[PDB]
RNA sequence: GAUGGGGAAGCUCCGUUUCAAAGGCCUGAAUGCAGGCCACCAUCGAAAGGGAAUCCGGUUAAGAUUCCGGAACCUGG
RNA sequence: GCUUGUGACGGCCCGUGAAAAUCCACAGGAAGGAAUAGUUUUCAUGCCAGGUCGUACUGAUAACCGCAGCAGGUCUCCAAG
RNA sequence: UUGACAUUGUGAAGAGAUUUACUUAUUCAAUGAAGCGGAGCUGGAAUUCAUUUUCCACGUUCUAGCAUUCAAGGUCCCAUUCGGGGCUGAUCCGGGUU
């Protein structure tokens, strides 16, 4: 107010040193940063074979977080949870109670790879959760072709580390349960039939179709404005 | 000699004017003038090119 | 979300740089003071020439540790013989031993303190 | 045999360029937002002589677009460029001696120097004293000019590549006879040690294929193949033809 | 001539700002957090190159622009 | 007049004739700033201290190299009638 | 030096009893990896199926000045003694540095 003036800078070629701007796209990034971004793009380009590209079909957080909520009440025995069941029942049953009958039968989410596979081979499990992010990817990709042939309904899910927190660890890869609770028989077969929708029965369609492509930004707007506009 | 200038009073190392050391006299005199003439002619050029902006 | 990168030049983020908690020392016991005052000034130089400098120049000529600089000398010359040291000039004799020319201030007599150390 | 003289040069050592008293490298301004879209102004602060180069250099200050500092550039003075003049640099820049422009941005017939072979390499062609390249035509497709180089061969480069308007100073320098051994001595004292040159036909057979003696003669064809091997290549190397031509 | 590095079976070779996350200042809140700028760059390489600053007189068998007497100056507090 | 330094200049080049440490200066205006006082340590004066290695002598028809106290070889300063 | 095989992926025509698609491997160049790629703002003519209808512009050129303090101005919050924060100033969208 008029002890002052309004003095706009010209901010244009030949004058007025440019203002600070967000160069976040232009930054020369550390090498390790470069690769992890560029390893994506490389896999985004090319052509993904079907059995690799059969992933990236994931569970929407709707079905996901509800499936997870079922699994989440089944958490396997934990650190202090094993102190009770052991030092009590291994005491109260020492010379006294019945062998293996002194503690209740458990229900848990049954984790580990050669664990989970052996089950799926022997038809002892119902719901399988195979995470999308596993390097190597060979640790998994055989299962969606195996889980179909063995008739066990399976779900490709987000969160290799998300399935882990369910099981007490940092990371999981496969997480699959077996028995459940007599009351929860509803939700499971509700999950099974709605999970058979995306990847169980629709899976044989996923195979025939491949993946890949994705010209990416600057090449996209080049091909669109070429063929689809004028050329 | 160069480092002897840190042993000497500032009324040596300069004289009283804009650019006391550095540029000399007629060059600081010519400095002032040439600034003023372009600053004026700036204003003139803004307006003469803002008037052929207006009436057309 | 995002972040405002004002510069495109990336730099290494700063990090705590914890101090050191050894858990077993290094040395058993610290070394006792090597080059103490009874080391520094080694021995008098009694030659007839340096002697003439005592009774005239008011200077005490001493062989000294080759490892002892002009400070250590002056500190150890004061401490041992209890005198004020004006100035100190050190050379290294041909044989590889340091000779110190230690001048006593006006408050003292170098010849007195000389044969107070018992050479004259 | 021995290792002939022309092999020993690739090892550096004696044969490296004498660089001490030179100015910096002579390079254009970096190709940036400024020159690519608009233009930019800078004063040529001084021209000046660069050792072992017969083509005076012009030192052009600029103001840093992205920070408050001065940025000095080393340009090859174009004959008529002068201390105090304002050099303008970019695609929007005018057509005047001393200005650097994209090549497609000039009409054909325009003559230019220090011209980039590919955009933003900060100049290659026609840097020597008294050299220029004439734009002989343009293209709608693929940002191509086409130009005739001082050697006379025409080369098609990118219309985004730059060049400075004019022909380098240093005039007719090679008209004046060297006149003296010493004048050629100081010529190369500031360049590189190729001088003087002992004739291979004057050496012993160990030192040079020519070096056969008992008379002074080369003894076998002085025209060597292209597929020839290092140590055999001396004389007329790929020579298409030989002898006095008189070809205008 | 080290260093990310890239060669070479290897002794080692190339490289000196390079296809690297390459830091170290001044301030307040006795010392960490909050300020904040600034950041292409180990080191070795001159007793004739660059360079902070001393002179005279006296003195020894043998040292002195070094000691002594007197008069100064420079850097750092 | 000799040596030598400096001032002002003239000529020579297809030769136009080091670098870095270091030092002062300018532009800028972030900032702190007075009245019974607060300001400045580029003005004067006053206080204290300055480590380490070298330092002798020859430097040549005898002190270096050339088997040697060798008519050889080995960079430089001062220069009376 | 020439051929082959392997690094070696994705496409299209048109030919025998060979021309040219695409970018992600690899190869070169520049930078203190600043302004790329698409869309939109405003100004003029395109003009009458009076609109989606495309083109064009969209910060610096008498001068050997000056150009730096997260920006002045404007527009919001805080109790603001004095400074202090958000957005504008400087369009948006992609993070493919060119
Ligand atoms: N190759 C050396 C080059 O020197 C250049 O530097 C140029 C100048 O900056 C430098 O000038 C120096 C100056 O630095 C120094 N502080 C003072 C000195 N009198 C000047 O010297 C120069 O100018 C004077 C006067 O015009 C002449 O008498 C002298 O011959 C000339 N060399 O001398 C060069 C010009 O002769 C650049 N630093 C660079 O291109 C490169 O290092
Ligand atoms: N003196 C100025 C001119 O010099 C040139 O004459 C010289 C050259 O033309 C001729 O060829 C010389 C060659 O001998 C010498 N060894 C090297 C020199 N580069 C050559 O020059 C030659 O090659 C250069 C590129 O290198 C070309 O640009 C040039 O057209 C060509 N004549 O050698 C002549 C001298 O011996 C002009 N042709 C002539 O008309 C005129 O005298
Ligand atoms: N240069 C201005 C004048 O210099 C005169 O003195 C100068 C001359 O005596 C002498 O200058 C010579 C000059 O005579 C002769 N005709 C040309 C020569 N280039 C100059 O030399 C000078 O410049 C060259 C660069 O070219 C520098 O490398 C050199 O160090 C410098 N002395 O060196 C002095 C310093 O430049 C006087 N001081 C006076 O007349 C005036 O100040
Ligand atoms: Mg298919
Ligand atoms: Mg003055
Ligand atoms: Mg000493
Ligand atoms: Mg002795
Ligand atoms: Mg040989
Ligand atoms: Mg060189
Ligand atoms: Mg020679
Ligand atoms: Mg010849
Ligand atoms: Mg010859
Ligand atoms: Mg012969
Ligand atoms: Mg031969
Ligand atoms: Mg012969
Ligand atoms: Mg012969
Ligand atoms: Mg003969
Ligand atoms: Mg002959
Ligand atoms: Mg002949
Ligand atoms: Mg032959
Ligand atoms: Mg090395
Ligand atoms: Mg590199
Ligand atoms: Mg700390
Ligand atoms: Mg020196
Ligand atoms: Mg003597
Ligand atoms: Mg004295
Ligand atoms: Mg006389
Ligand atoms: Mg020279
Ligand atoms: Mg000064
Ligand atoms: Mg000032
Ligand atoms: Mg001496
Ligand atoms: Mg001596
Ligand atoms: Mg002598
Ligand atoms: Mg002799
Ligand atoms: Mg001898
Ligand atoms: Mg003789
Ligand atoms: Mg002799
Ligand atoms: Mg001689
Ligand atoms: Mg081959
Ligand atoms: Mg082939
Ligand atoms: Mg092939």
């Amino acid at each position: 107010n008029p002890l002052t003036h309004s003095t706009p800078k010209n901010f244009g070629i030949g004058q007025a040193v440019q203002p600070k701007r967000n160069l976040s796209r232009y930054v020369k990034w550390p090498e390790y940063v470069r690769v992890q971004r560029q390893k994506k793009i490389l896999s985004i380009r090319l052509k993904v074979p079907p059995t690799i590209a059969q992933f990236q079909y994931t569970l929407d957080r709707n079905t996901a977080a509800e499936t997870f909520k079922l699994f989440n009440k089944y958490r396997p025995e934990t650190a202090a949870e094993k102190k009770e069941r052991l030092t009590k029942e291994a005491a109260a049953v020492a010379e006294g109670k019945s062998k293996q009958d002194a503690s209740p039968k458990p229900y848990a989410v049954k984790y580990g790879l050669n664990h989970v596979v052996a089950l799926i081979e022997n038809k002892k499990a119902k719901l399988v959760l195979i995470a999308n992010d596993v390097d190597p990817i060979e640790l998994v990709v055989f299962l969606p072709a195996l889980c179909k042939k063995m008739g066990v309904p399976y779900a490709i899910v987000k969160g290799k580390a998300r399935l882990g927190t369910l099981v007490n660890q940092k990371t999981s890869a496969v997480a699959a349960l077996t028995e459940v609770r007599a009351e929860d028989e509803a939700a499971l077969a509700k999950l099974v039939s709605t999970i058979d929708a995306n990847f169980a029965d629709k899976y044989d369609e996923v195979k025939k179709h491949w993946g890949g492509g994705i010209l990416g930004n600057k090449a996209q707007a080049k091909m669109d404005k070429r063929a689809k506009n004028s050329d | 000699r160069p480092r002897q200038y840190a042993t000497v009073s500032k009324t040596h190392k300069t004289v009283s004017r804009a650019y006391g050391g550095s540029r000399c006299a007629n060059c600081v005199k010519e400095r002032i003038i040439r600034a003023f003439l372009i600053e004026e002619q700036k204003i003139v050029k803004k307006v003469v090119k803002e008037q052929t902006e207006a009436a057309k | 979300a995002l972040k405002v990168r004002t510069s495109a030049t990336f730099r290494l983020p700063k990090t705590l740089k914890l101090a050191r908690a050894p858990k077993y020392a290094s040395k058993a016991v610290p070394h006792y003071n090597r080059l103490d005052s009874y080391k520094v000034i080694e021995q008098p130089i009694t030659s007839e020439t340096a002697m003439k400098k005592v009774e005239d120049g008011n200077i005490l000529v001493f062989q000294v540790s080759m490892k002892a600089n002009k400070y250590q000398i002056k500190k150890a010359v004061k401490e041992l013989y209890e005198v004020d040291v004006l100035k100190v000039n050190t050379l290294v004799r041909p044989n590889g031993t340091k000779k110190a020319y230690v001048r006593l201030t006006a408050d003292y007599d170098a010849l007195d303190i000389a044969n107070r150390i018992g050479y004259i | 045999g021995r290792v002939i003289r022309n092999q020993r040069k690739g090892a550096g050592s004696i044969f490296t360029s004498h660089t001490r008293l030179r100015q910096g490298a002579a390079k254009l301004r970096t190709l940036d937002y400024a020159e690519r879209h608009g233009y930019i102004r800078g004063i040529v602060k001084q021209i000046v002589h660069d050792s072992g180069r017969g083509a005076p250099l012009a030192k052009v200050v600029f103001r840093d677009p992205y920070k408050y500092r001065l940025r000095e550039e080393i340009f090859i003075a174009n004959e008529g460029v002068h201390t105090g003049q304002f050099i303008y640099a970019g695609k929007k820049a005018s057509l005047n001696v001393g200005n650097v422009l994209p090549l497609g941005s000039v009409p054909e017939g325009t003559i230019v120097s220090n011209v980039e072979e590919k955009p933003g390499d900060r100049g290659a062609l026609a840097r020597a004293s008294g050299n220029y390249v004439i734009i002989i035509g343009h293209n709608p497709d693929e940002n191509k000019t086409r130009v005739r180089l001082p050697s006379g061969a025409k080369k098609v480069i990118s219309s985004d590549a730059r060049g400075v308007i004019g022909v380098i100073a240093g005039g007719g320098r090679v008209d004046k006879p060297l006149l003296k051994a010493g004048r050629a001595f100081h010529k190369y004292r500031l360049k590189r040690n190729s001088w003087p040159k002992t004739r291979g036909v004057a050496m012993n057979p160990v030192d040079h294929p020519h070096g056969g003696g008992n008379h002074q003669h080369i003894g076998k064809a002085s025209t060597i193949s292209r597929g020839a091997v290092s140590g055999q290549k001396a004389g007329l190397i790929a020579a298409r033809r030989t002898g006095l031509l008189r070809g205008s």
